[PDB]
């Protein structure tokens, strides 16, 4: 359960969606005023992505 | 909401003694509980973070521990600069919540106050208001009851108290209580009294004057 | 020099708005959350909300969401808090505080707020600048080994008032009380001194009162 | 946080409004699960398995922003 | 009748393939995972993998992933396991097992495998079907001071398992010890069946062992 | 890889006694540890799931407990139907991993075996191989040493043992040891002996015959 915002900063360098093993979209709620995006990489590292960036919007729109 | 309950409200200890401060969370906050020190006229200062983790620049005498919703700050041996207010603060969830604070004060022997009453001044009386001041001088402990009696009638809601910080030299407190009454109301009565209840006093002490005398 | 520097004291009328600033220096601005915490006189700490310095996306305490706005200026590493529809109850020292460092790798283990600004006093009052009236505090009868005298510094605005005795020569036995806010919206304080009874008549006792906002300088012998 | 086996044997088949979805989680196939999985968190806090092979689910993901 | 019914015993040559079935009955097929667990003779349990009966999406143990396939047929509520490139080490009883019930609500608290099939013996061997040779087991001298005597049958060189052994067409059961088969370095099985009888009854009473090896259609009665 | 270690490999207990079986996980498996019972020629059977949870149809004498990576199955009082092999199995992660199993065997009084030797048969001897069988009848405990001596020469690597399951009526074991020699090798010697060492035997017991009798 999301108790506060997870992402203070976001990874800005675009990359190919093939390296994303898990995509997590968290809608704004009582504990965070903004939509947040967390992707999990092959290594298991969790990365914050900017939902306001077009390249991120495209990875979500074509993720299936 | 998360409620953090600190106990006790005041810790009265001598320098060199061990201080044990408790914080109880209403619900689980994982280990995201932090400890702050605040001195008069200053911003709070972080001591311990994430229940037990050490903060750079903070003396080793400060340590934190936590079992479920129960948290503890320990000061192994109180130094003179450690006498301050301490707050626990959670940030496991927003809104961040802080406890009500625990004051760590210097313990000393019981000292009865020296009570004095001051009638209003003629210069003030000319302006249409009357202030009657009662002073409790150099007492310990802090707990003191001041009762204003205007012709044996107990007053309420018409007075304001003010307390000093614990004296650096004798560890006592001093208090001023001011009764505000219009010139009209003030001139309608005779005996103005200030009754003081304190641990240092075997029986309450009354200080009074008669208006005009 | 890692610092959080806040704007100066503010005096506002009820219903008005206040905007307090917090300038960050000597560290990576984007790595730390900036929280706003207020402290009403003699009270505890209350979180108002925060803001991410990157997004400029603010989180508020439900209690103030209707009246508070938090913004940031990455160019000047400054965070702002605007509080509207001010009422007497908003009279508090408002602090900004940083929590971090964090990056684009999320965590559930948090840091505390390790750096705090000096605070900004916001006074919500109907009153306008007013110099004090100084009255003596003397017993009814000038007849115990110890006696007390003092000065009552009444009806001023804004704070502070400085008080000394015998131009600073007398410091022992002096208790200058913190100011009290009266129902009238004006401040008032007392300064007292305990002295030996024998020294009355021989030794002189004068309070020196200064109130720089209204350029009041008063010396009163009591 | 780490997926150790498949979490979804069955999926919720009744299409519902995406407004009830507070969190969307897409898990790609890996060493511990051979298929793509979709887990959604509802307003009440309940987690639900959705079929990535269903068109209505594909649309909620494609139009989530 | 909640059941998991497996296909019969299989005998395969190295390099060959085997396909074992598991038919589910009397429950909601799609609510339970179907696991394949094998047990090599005298050993423990080893997970092959599983399959979701709803999707047909199978999960494999990395050890067998290159040669194992799991499929399902929702029409007949049947799950299959195909194991290829068979080696001697694959000789095991293969079990199917169900784990559930689960729904569309994910969880981190699991059930154990509450229902198991009867198992399928898969024998991987280069050896070819062979009936046994039966030899008597009698003391050197029928001369005994002791009250009890022992006789038996040695059932040697058969392939594959099993062999059934009875004494006096089932009439004699008391004091009988039919030993588990042993796999010889030759690739053929061998066992013994013995009986402890009174010494006085020798000469008067007859002792015949009945040996049946159904895979080669061998039936043998040997008086000892 | 998750490794589940069960201890001890064998528990020898009397009916009515308490059986405590241990399972140690190499890493955390949360509480997703389950217990199975397996009898000879049968499929495993679930007893306890999710460390301590009860399974429908399983007697109340079975209970499970777990502290971190340490798990325990307790059978409060052993009944005849409880003597079997027990496996712990985790499914917190895939691959599912099972422990090596603990055999729960009936402890009874010591019973010496009855030993018998069987020479090869003429019909077998005609085929070019000779099997000499030694039989250990109804003994307890299971541990027995069988030495084959061909003309006082100790044999090794040319024999195979086979043991029955613990008898349902007297709780004993029986064992057969078979010495395999070629006809050529067999005809080259005289005294064929089988020496048995067992707790029930004060001194070893030898059974022999001479080839040709």
């Amino acid at each position: 359960k999301e108790l506060r915002c997870q992402c203070i900063k976001t990874y800005s360098k675009p990359f190919h969606p093939k390296f994303i093993k898990e995509l997590r979209v968290i809608e704004s709620g009582p504990h965070c005023a903004n939509t947040e995006i967390i992707v999990k990489l092959s290594d298991g590292r969790e990365l914050c992505l900017d939902p306001k960036e077009n390249w991120v919007q495209r990875v979500v729109e074509k993720f299936l | 909401e998360i409620v953090l309950t600190q106990s006790p409200a005041t810790l009265s200890l001598s320098p060199g003694e061990r201080a044990t401060l408790s914080c109880r969370a209403s619900q689980s906050i994982s280990n995201n509980l932090h400890w702050y020190q605040q001195k008069p006229g200053q911003a709070p200062r972080l001591l311990i973070y994430y229940t037990s983790r050490s903060v750079s620049g903070i003396p080793a005498r400060f340590s934190g521990s936590g079992s479920g919703t129960d948290f503890t700050l320990t000061i192994s041996s109180l130094e003179p600069e450690d006498f301050a207010v301490y707050y626990c603060g959670q940030n496991n969830e927003w809104p961040e919540v802080f406890g009500g604070g625990t004051k760590v004060e210097i313990k000393r022997t019981v000292a009865a106050p020296s009570v004095f009453i001051f009638p209003p001044s003629d210069e003030q009386l000319k302006s249409g208001t009357a202030s009657v001041v009662c002073l409790l001088n150099n007492f310990y402990p802090r707990e003191a009851k001041v009762q204003w009696k205007v012709d044996n009638a107990l007053q309420s809601g018409n007075s304001q108290e003010s307390v000093t910080e614990q004296d650096s030299k004798d560890s006592t407190y001093s208090l001023s209580s001011t009764l505000t009454l219009s010139k009209a109301d003030y001139e309608k009565h005779k005996v103005y009294a200030c009754e003081v209840t304190h641990q240092g006093l075997s029986s309450p002490v009354t200080k009074s004057f008669n208006r005009g005398e | 020099q890692v610092q959080l520097v806040q704007s100066g004291a503010e005096v506002k009328k009820p219903g008005a708005s206040v905007k307090v600033s917090c300038k960050a220096s000597g560290y990576e601005f984007t790595s730390y959350w900036i929280h706003w915490v207020r402290q009403a006189p003699g009270q505890g700490l209350e979180w108002m909300g925060n803001i991410s310095p990157n997004s400029g996306s603010a989180n508020y305490n439900e209690k103030f969401k209707s009246r508070v706005t938090m913004t940031r200026d990455t160019s000047t590493s400054t965070v702002y808090m605007e509080l509207s529809s001010l009422r007497s109850e908003d009279t508090a020292v408002y602090y900004c505080a940083r929590e971090g460092p964090y990056s684009y790798y999320p965590s559930r283990e948090y840091y505390g707020s390790d750096l705090w600004g000096q605070g900004t006093l916001v006074t919500v009052s109907s009153a306008s600048t007013k110099g004090p009236s100084v009255f003596p505090l003397a017993p009814c009868s000038r007849s115990e080994s110890t006696a007390a005298l003092g000065c009552l510094v009444k009806d001023y605005f804004p704070e502070p008032v400085t008080v000394s005795w015998n131009s600073g020569a007398l410091t022992s036995g002096v208790h200058t009380f913190p100011a009290v806010l009266q129902s009238s919206g004006l401040y008032s304080l007392s300064s007292v001194v305990t002295v030996p009874s024998s020294s009355l008549g021989t030794k002189t006792y004068t309070c020196n009162v200064d109130h720089k906002p209204s350029n009041t300088k008063v010396d009163k012998r009591v």
